[PDB]
């Protein structure tokens, strides 16, 4: 299989049919989402414009998920009925999010095929995320009254951000249900969103499996954790995009200030994640909605308990809204002790020496000593590494489940990870 | 017959600090946010912020943040309101607001603690 | 020979991509 | 912010007369906006909630009404307890702004 023989049909057999089948699986989607945003610009009632995005939602989750959307449908009903029962309390929060993890358990507990929840995790996921951030809206004050029966829908079953969308706040929601002029800026963000999503995609799908044996002449057991860590960071990068094209495209992902409209909804940061600084920096900037989501509702709520055990919480919560499935919870805690590791190695290390080692660059008031030169550079150079090296060995696990897998898969890895991770911990303990 | 009886008026020198009360009285005192609203001499109303006497989160008007804090004593059922540098435009009256269920409207209102700053 | 890679918000198959 | 622009800042009438007050809204608000009665003295009271929905309490001469951004209160067959401050606020979302007031007199 010469590298010339590879190439040859490279272009047509791979390029080719992956976009056909993006375009193929999305057009409806897209279809759907500018026709609901064509028909929030009529003018008509609020009511109608909540039902239409409710149909068009039903729609969307029968063409995705043929028949297993009655999942997301009951649980829309019962998010709703313990948002009524509950309207009147302050623990708004703590009741749906009970209700949600009461229905995440028992749905694990195989009340449905794994194969089919595999499938709906994440508009599952995102149904639990606007649900829960509407009941601590309600309870902090920063949501006036509790929606009417369409409004709550048509927020959970909002057309663009349903299937693949991030999630919205539902203020954010309300702000596309009145709609904005369909400007040039508006199309330019949506057509660049879904360049990008498509280039993302064919990425993932041809360049990022066969790159190192082919793309770069170099070549193995970590050179085959790299291609993986980026073919599956690249399908998450396509994933973004496409759901923010897709939140653009309905109406929703604008910030209005000082009567200037900016349609700069951004999901994910390939540059931040691919290079990265600090696992910190990665965290932060591989999903941001799910990010703030999570920083803000779960982190500003625990954070009564101490950092770490707040930060722990925090991806305990993390790994719940996914269903429990290992690999996805023993990587998120994994990560979980990983930046917290490093975030408090970069902290030591910028009080011993004053340099300009923390884990975010410094604002410009700091009294760092070392703000540039070549140890600062150097140290950051090798905490970057270390954060590739992080990512390849996590992203290992998505080979082009079992626990058995992922203790073969680290165990075939040497767990170099968690040793390095274990190490800069000694460190840290050694240093300060 | 729910009640949140309010503390006395006060009179305070420039620059120094008051920490007003709302004794609530008639319901479970964690169950609804205490909206804390400023009115002037016969000027418009104002909202101050909200506590969750629940969780201890508060959420300030972006003006009145840095110029008031807000406490609460669940053991007793009393909600505070702490004033930071008073300025001469601070003489106005202040009442505590129970947010009335599901709306934030304040359904329940003390009856002010008139605050005062001269010398 | 034939090989499918899902793609989805977090590990999902809501949009798979197969190819020769 | 929101801001609540109400008129009349004054108003003078009759007993049993009928008066309108309106609090017109730099944004939309979904009908999101409540009305208080403070009288002389004494600490407000919430009479409409939601525009349109009346509270326990208040008689049924009071009636809310309008929604987007130009509400209105109709008050018909004005009581002498019914002459006071009426304050305009919306509960759409943090933070909430009163509106200007109307001191509604007897003449
Ligand atoms: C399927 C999602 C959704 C839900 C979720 O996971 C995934 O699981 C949920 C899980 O259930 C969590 C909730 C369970 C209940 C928790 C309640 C707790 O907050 C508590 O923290 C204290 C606030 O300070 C209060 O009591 C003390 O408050 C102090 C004031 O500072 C007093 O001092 C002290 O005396 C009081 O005592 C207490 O009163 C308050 O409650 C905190 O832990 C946040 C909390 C709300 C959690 C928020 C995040 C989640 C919702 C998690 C997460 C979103
Ligand atoms: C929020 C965690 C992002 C961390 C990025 C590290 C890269 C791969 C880790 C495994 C991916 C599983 C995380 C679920 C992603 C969604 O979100
Ligand atoms: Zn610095």
């Amino acid at each position: 299989f010469s590298r010339q023989e590879f190439f040859q049909q490279l272009l047509q057999g791979c390029l080719l049919p992956t976009a056909q089948q993006g375009l193929d699986q999305i057009w409806l989607l897209l279809a759907i989402c500018l026709a609901c945003r064509l028909l929030w610009r009529l003018g008509l009632p609020s009511y109608l414009k909540h039902a239409s995005t409710v149909a068009g939602g039903f729609f969307s989750l029968y063409h995705f998920f043929q028949l297993h959307m009655v999942w997301v449908v009951l649980l829309s009903l019962l998010c709703y009925l313990v948002l009524f029962l509950c309207r009147h309390s302050s623990h708004r929060g703590v009741f749906l999010s009970v209700t949600i993890l009461i229905y995440l358990l028992m749905g694990e507990m195989h009340m449905v095929d794994t194969v089919t929840w595999h499938k709906m995790r994440g508009a599952q996921m995102i149904v639990a995320m606007k649900a829960v951030s509407l009941g601590f809206d309600l309870d902090r004050g920063e949501v006036g009254t509790v929606p009417s029966p369409v409004e709550f829908m048509g927020y959970l079953y909002f057309v663009g951000t349903i299937v693949f969308g991030p999630w919205i706040s539902f203020h954010s929601y309300l702000q596309a249900v009145q709609g904005r002029p369909l400007s040039c800026r508006w199309l330019q963000k949506v057509a660049r969103s879904l360049a990008l999503a498509l280039l993302c995609l064919v990425l993932s799908t041809c360049v990022g499996p066969y790159l190192f044996p082919y793309f770069i002449p170099l070549n193995a057991r970590w050179l085959r954790a790299y291609e993986s860590a980026v073919s599956f960071h690249f399908s998450n990068y396509f994933v973004g995009f496409l759901s923010e094209a897709t939140a653009t495209l309905a109406g929703a992902g604008f910030t209005e200030e000082k009567d200037h409209l900016e349609w700069d909804l951004t999901v994910s940061k390939p540059l931040n994640v691919e290079l990265p600084r600090s696992m910190v920096e990665v965290v932060t900037s591989w999903n941001l909605p799910m990010s703030y989501w999570l920083n803000n509702y779960v982190f500003k709520n625990a954070l009564r308990l101490g950092t770490f055990s707040a930060v722990l919480v925090t991806y305990a919560a993390s790994a719940l809204l996914h269903g429990f499935s290992f690999h996805l919870a023993a990587v998120l805690l994994s990560l979980a002790f990983i930046t917290y590791v490093e975030h408090v190695l970069r902290k030591r290390l910028a009080r011993i020496l004053s340099a300009c080692v923390l884990s975010k660059r410094c604002p410009p008031d700091c009294s760092h000593q070392h703000r540039l030169g070549l140890g600062v550079r150097a140290l950051n150079l090798l905490f970057g590494a270390l954060a590739i090296f992080h990512l390849a060995y996590l992203g290992s696990l998505f080979d082009v489940y079992g626990m058995a897998y992922t203790v073969h898969k680290w165990s075939e890895l040497s767990w170099a990870s968690h040793w390095v991770t274990f190490g800069c911990w000694i460190f840290y303990r050694l240093i300060g | 017959e729910i009640q949140l009886q309010q503390s006395g008026a006060e009179l305070v020198k420039p620059g120094a600090s008051v920490k007003m009360s709302c004794k609530v009285s008639g319901y479970s005192f964690t169950g609804y946010n205490m909206n804390w609203v400023k009115q002037s001499h016969g000027k418009s109303l104002e909202w101050i912020g909200n506590i969750n006497p629940y969780y201890v989160s508060t959420n300030y008007n972006q003006k009145f943040t840095g110029k008031a804090t807000f406490t609460v004593d669940r053991s007793s059922s009393t909600a505070y309101m702490q004033l930071d540098s008073l300025t001469s435009e601070d003489s106005a009256v202040y009442y505590c607001a129970r947010s009335y269920g599901s709306s934030h409207t304040f359904a329940y209102w003390g009856q002010g603690t008139l605050v005062t700053v001269s010398s | 020979h034939l090989k499918c890679k899902c793609h989805g918000l977090a590990g999902s198959c809501e949009v798979k991509t197969c190819w020769w | 912010d929101i801001h609540m622009t109400q008129s009349p800042a004054s108003l003078s009438a009759f007993v049993g007369e009928t008066v309108t007050i309106t609090c017109r809204t730099s944004e939309n608000i979904f009908s999101y906006l409540a009305w208080y009665q403070q009288k002389q003295g004494k600490s407000p009271q919430l009479l409409v909630y939601n525009a349109k929905t009346l509270t326990s309490g208040v008689p049924s001469r009071f009636s809310g009404s309008g929604s987007g951004t130009q509400f209105s209160l109709k008050i018909n067959s004005l009581q002498p307890e019914d002459f006071g401050s009426y304050y305009c606020q919306h509960h759409y979302g943090s933070p909430y702004t009163f509106g200007g007031g109307t001191k509604l007199e007897i003449k």
